[PDB]
């Protein structure tokens, strides 16, 4: 229960009975996807090859 | 220290970026206790009276809430002082409470030092009526940690005049070159660039080592450098093989022992080693050796019960000589003890930890300090190589020189491409390199309190 | 840090009391807000982003609302108190290794099968006494346990003199005899050590352990030197710690639960509590239950950690507005 | 931000000035550091942990030393003066459409290929005068710019009565007429607006803008109906936001480059800039030079910052530290 | 001596020592010397400039650096970013003996 | 010097200096003739420059 | 004493300072010049064989001009001070073998792989005091090591008094315990002695020790009698056996480089230096830079060696000189 590394910033966590998307979170367990089929790009008459 | 460092592997790498690994751990636990109360809600003295001495209930405080409802939880005298909850944890603020009564036939109470701050505490099992019973119990879960290693980098260089180029030696006293060991070779070789390439690879080789031996950080806990560069930019030092191993399992002593050994040995090995895998090789010097030697004698000297036989021993022995019929051999070294349960201690001596160059700490009782120091680097088996030589796919190293007109290292003699007007040339070489230590427990270590500062 | 839930667990920081919803000007101020027939609570807190209104408490589903002081939550530090048991030696022995050993559990494992253990070294000569013992003892201890270069800080170690029993005195591994010069010096203390924590990371941790003394031979036969005896702490953990750990957490459910799992595209929660101030807990615990057939209990609890200043201020005015504006009867720090 | 190195630059906060190297024990304390010679120069910081010393300053190899003030660092917020051009008419003429358009040049992007219109409309009527014009015209555009919808805050409208012509009278969307019971006003001011920031993430910028006017028939011919002529400015968007970014980029050459970017496997950086504060600067550029062939120089930046209390006397102080240390003579802003 | 990464001079009676290589004395990796500035003759005795490179904060005793310290040389670290020169290389010479009748 | 990244040469036997980098350089010269300026009409505001 | 140079190191030694050129009649005579502007320098020392001139020392491409005293080249003997411990016993233990062991590092072949020890060993009796001790101990110590056998000078024994406590009387292997009178004795220190030297072929060397002690047995116990500690020294190697092979190698930069290699044919070459005598040092470090593109530097130094018996007459003189010559500094010591 103490800091074997230098810069070991986890320590061993440990929680009882019923859980939440929360202690899910705070073990690193929920992430969010990224949608790679979807992309705005920004809309301008680009008078730049001109 | 170049064999030392051959000991270990290599693993190849594809950057020069930190690396971290996943570190898993174990699971069974003892909750502390915080407080105990009685049924009026008062502290638990450790002077005061029993507390259930009837089935009485009163309260236990925790933490955490790490028990359920209906579950029975003991103390340290498990089986004896049996805790049944009364119900859940009214949490006072992150504090657990808990109500509780005595389980068993208990009918006299617990005494208040099995009640005290620190005392450990468990599940046992969560018992039930047959009728018209409602739930009880619950579960737990856990989660693991990891850690981090980074790289160094290393420069060197040597300039020379242009005229070196195919420059002869009168050999008015015989040319030499420096050797690795430190043994000086005589050499035929009339030029003079011959040597200076031998000495660049050497110093370089040795360069590569020291840091991948002697490596200590320069960074900092806010996770910042502090040692600037000639660019200004930071440089960015690793730490070493013994600066890695010699955060776990390391003691400082003034007086060696084998009871102190045999006791570290032991303690770690019913821990940590099953009783057919506690044979633990020593690495140390010759002083060490005979310092072993000296307190295996004494341990056995009290062995008043047997008496040991020359015969068995063969401590003293015979030899054939002139000056006499019976001519004797006096001479023993205790070289290896065995300890109870499963424990054999033997030794390794290596030169490593007896070189005087490196090592200027001497120990008082004749020798370096260095050798008066006793390593165990591989506690058990492992899958794996604990310590490694990290190294870049291609990244390794480089060579380059800025030169005048001609080049004594390469020979040539004009330069389409000039660097500067001088009738010079300087060889330049980089290199990268790092170690690594994964776990530094499984590296047991006594050291001389001479040795640290 | 992850913790155990009724179902739900609310933080709501009172940095400073008002008394309308009008005042809520600056980030963690807070006031409750109760009905005048007392149907139900509720407290409006200013967020860094604006104001809040916590889940409405109906009064009648209150289960216990009790307020919890700092000194009940800063984690008393245990001493060991280390002598000389004079039944095998009231002084030293003067050809014999005094060996310790501090065995150490849930050291960087979670479990108590994460054993660990460090030592202690004195070999005694003629003309030692208890004092110089003691003193020598702490330098062999500091030296393996108070050094810079070990990961973890094991424990404290300290001496006290018999004229000022009251008095404890450091030894780390940069401690020298010259600088220990009182001759009478008749144990040795042994506590243990803030680990290092780290918000949402890192909770706060301890590494229990027992001083496992070795045998010496004082008459020919094996006995112990000594007794280590347990004294009432001195030293403590403060909360601020496990305050902003339980902020941390409690603000996943309202709030953010990717703090920054995707660094770039996160949401960053602005936690309100200093992890170096100390606070005073209120904790109220109640329940929801619904109509004919939702009968079930939802049971619900929210915190309010204000802050302390060793009278318990900021939260007997907390409590005193809670009791008059929802007619419960909550007990002051 | 990210911003150009001339190959490198340090930054060092300067929150306390103290004398000693022993002096050193809060995070923000510095020491000038420089030898009687007067050949080299290194400052003496406190960090979160311990000590640190910035690289080694070669005073014969300095190239320039100035310290900025806070006020040359703070982006002045250009208004406009928006009235009616009494050429074409100097009261508004009824069944007209008073329409204003406002362009915002770097919009979302940040090209000025990427541009935004906003308009603002009033119709006038008979009897109307001009302050009840601008009133209608401020209010139509808060309406279309101060909205609580809007994504991003473009303008602050503003109005002025003539007995007061210094208070700029504000309008927001809420705003509503009666609010506005003045009889004299004269302009309609509208000034730029301080974006969002995040440290580390959102640098800071501005979106500017241009008042465009529309055509207007007024005796048969159609003529602009107003004229917007830029005003000295009057807000100022101090530089705290902007020395906190600047710190976030060049601690990342002391220390970690993957600033949270494996969430869990990050070194958290502990920044000392307060952005809510206002900071001098002293900037302080050099270089190294080699020995006989490495001629070649390796210019290095180095800047520190200090609290503004209004008179510069944190930096003064300081600077006048380096040159009782240095012997060079930077001028105290 | 050396607090907060502070610099002070080691003397020497040799220039043995290169600019930008660390230098151990008899507590080896205990508190390491970064050689920055190349040596100053004093005469036939080398000067030289130094800064810790081990995290060192406290510094270094003033036993550690009393005449007679043994000094080795360790290596030649340098950043990745835009690195300059550093380090040598070093040379030993034989001799002889003789005897009559 | 002793690497080139627009390369990707790792030693050079003719380096130009000790610093670890690269610098790349590119020159180019250019010119346009108008023969006859008056048979070019350009009507331009006042705004931009009179 | 082949030295390390940057780019090349020339001397001129300073045996008289004239005014003019037209004053350099005997060797060794020198006479700093420089242009009324201070734009250049240079040294027109009278040699051997006739008048000479120095390089020329761009007067804005100093880098470093310092001057050294006698008494900072002298290398300090270093001693140490053996006694007994008065822990172990203040008085020899009857019947046990007091064997010291000097060890030395550097002993033939320059390194610390090549260690020689060398031995001393008394056995004590009852009415033995510790005045009879270090005396017996001194003469078993300058009998192995006062050797004329040893081809080496490794130490010097001497022997301190409680009266005296300053003047150490010697013992040498001639020396008996009848020639050593006194009753109260404290100490053994040892110094270490000048090796032979040769200039070009036998450079000044040392060989340096650290009196080790072994185990004597007390009472059961094995241990150390004796502590030896570093004294203050009182001897210092002066310079001229230093100086003298300084400019035999920096003279082959402005003469002849085969110093004696085909022994009839060769340039001798006249030394002016006394290897018998003191002196103080002027190091001027300085670099050619050339025009458009050659802009690498060439660094130079210029040492110059004047004789300086008591004050730093010579010296001061001469810098005096070169300051009202060239505009410089050069500090006098």
């Amino acid at each position: 229960a103490g800091k074997l590394g230098k810069f070991q910033m986890l320590g061993f966590q440990h929680w009882k009975g019923l859980t939440s998307d929360n202690h899910l979170g705070a073990i690193f367990q929920q992430a969010p996807q990224k949608a790679t089929n979807l992309m705005v790009q920004l809309l301008a008459f680009y008078r730049g090859k001109s | 220290l170049d064999t030392f460092l051959n000991s270990f592997p290599t693993r190849e790498f594809e950057d020069d970026n930190e690396y971290y690994w996943d570190v898993i751990g174990s699971s069974r636990r003892n909750i502390p206790l915080v407080e105990a109360r009685d049924e009026n809600g008062v502290v638990v003295a450790a002077n005061a009276a029993n507390v259930g001495v009837g089935t009485s209930p009163f309260y236990l405080v925790f933490p955490e809430d790490w028990f359920a409802d209906g579950e029975v939880i003991v103390g340290n005298l498990n089986q004896v002082y049996p805790f049944r909850i009364l119900g859940d944890a009214r949490m006072e603020g992150t504090n657990a409470v808990y109500k509780v009564e005595l389980m068993g036939g208990n009918t006299q109470g617990v005494p208040a030092e099995r009640l005290q701050q620190g005392e450990r505490f468990s599940i046992e099992f969560a018992p039930v009526e047959k009728e018209l019973s409602r739930k009880v119990g619950d579960v737990r879960f856990t989660s693991p940690v990891s850690m981090r290693n980074e790289w160094t980098t290393i420069r060197i260089q040597h300039k020379v005049a242009g005229n070196k180029l195919n420059k002869k030696l009168a050999m008015g006293i015989p040319m030499v070159r420096n050797l690795e060991s430190g043994k000086q070779v005589k050499d035929t070789a009339n030029m003079w660039m011959h040597y200076v390439d031998w000495e660049v690879e050497l110093q370089f080789d040795e360069y590569k080592n020291n840091a991948m031996a002697w490596g200590t950080s320069n960074r900092n806990l806010n996770g910042e450098y502090m040692n600037f560069g000639k660019s200004g930019n930071a440089i960015k030092t690793g730490a070493g093989i013994f600066e890695q191993t010699e955060v776990a399992n390391t003691m400082y002593y003034n007086t060696f022992s084998l009871k102190l050994l045999e006791d570290a040995l032991y303690e770690l090995s019913a821990s940590k080693l099953a009783m057919d895998d506690r044979l633990f090789v020593i690495k140390t010097g010759e002083r060490g050796a005979i310092q072993f030697h000296k307190e295996v004698l004494k341990t056995v000297s009290g062995w008043t019960t047997f008496v040991l036989d020359n015969n068995s021993t063969r401590v003293v022995e015979k030899v054939q000589s002139r000056l006499h019929s019976n001519a004797l051999s006096a001479g023993f070294q205790f070289v290896e003890y065995k300890a109870p349960n499963g424990v054999r201690v033997r030794l390794d001596v290596d030169p490593f930890y007896d070189d005087p160059v490196r090592n200027k700490i001497l120990h008082p009782m004749g020798g370096v300090a260095f050798s008066y120091r006793y390593d165990i680097w591989y506690i058990g088996t492992m899958d794996q190589p604990n310590i490694f030589k990290c190294k870049i796919k291609g990244d390794n190293e480089y060579r380059g020189y800025q030169w005048g007109i001609r080049n004594p290292f390469t020979g040539q003699k004009g330069n389409p491409y000039m660097s500067f007007d001088e009738d010079s040339a300087v060889i330049h070489r980089m290199a990268t390199l790092g170690v690594c230590v994964l776990d530094p427990t499984r590296t047991m270590s006594l050291i001389p309190a001479i040795l640290q500062g | 840090m992850v913790i155990s839930i009724n179902q739900v667990r609310q933080l709501y920081v009172a940095k400073a009391l008002k008394a309308n919803t009008a005042a809520l000007t600056t980030a963690g101020d807070i006031v409750p807000k109760a009905d005048t027939a007392k149907t139900t609570l509720y407290f409006q807190s200013m967020s860094p982003a604006g104001i809040v209104a916590s889940d409405k408490i109906n009064l009648k589903h209150v289960l216990y609302a009790k307020a919890t002081p700092s000194e009940a939550l800063a984690h008393k530090l245990v001493r060991y108190s280390v002598t000389l048991d004079a039944d095998v030696s009231a002084t030293p022995v003067a050809g014999q290794n005094y060996i310790l050993r501090l065995a150490f559990r849930q050291y960087i494992g979670l479990s108590e099968e994460d054993q660990y253990f460090k030592y202690g070294e004195v070999i005694a000569r003629s003309g030692m006494t208890a004092s110089d013992f003691y003193k020598k003892m702490a330098i062999s201890l500091a030296k393996n346990l108070e050094n810079k270069t070990e990961s973890t800080p094991l424990v404290n170690i300290y001496l006290i003199s018999a004229a000022a029993a009251s008095t404890d005195v450091p030894v780390t591994s940069a401690t020298k005899e010259s600088d220990l010069t009182a001759t009478d010096y008749n144990q040795i203390i042994i506590e243990e050590t803030e680990q290092p924590w780290v918000l949402g990371m890192m909770p706060q941790a301890f590494i229990p352990f027992t001083p496992q003394f070795l045998t010496i031979t004082v008459d020919g036969e094996d006995r112990l030197w000594g007794v280590a005896t347990v004294v009432t702490p001195t030293k403590t953990v403060p909360d601020g710690h496990l305050i902003a750990d339980l902020e941390y957490f409690c603000m996943g459910a309202r709030g953010d639960i990717y703090r920054g799992m995707g660094y770039p595209n996160i949401i960053k929660t602005t936690y309100l509590v200093d992890p170096g101030a100390v606070y005073d807990v209120l904790d109220i615990h109640y329940f929801y239950t619904g109509s004919n057939e939702s009968v079930q209990k939802s049971e619900k609890t929210i915190t309010l950690v204000a802050v302390d200043d060793g009278s318990h201020t900021a939260m007997n005015a907390l409590i005193g507005a809670i009791n008059t504006a929802s007619g419960l009867t909550i007990a002051t720090l």
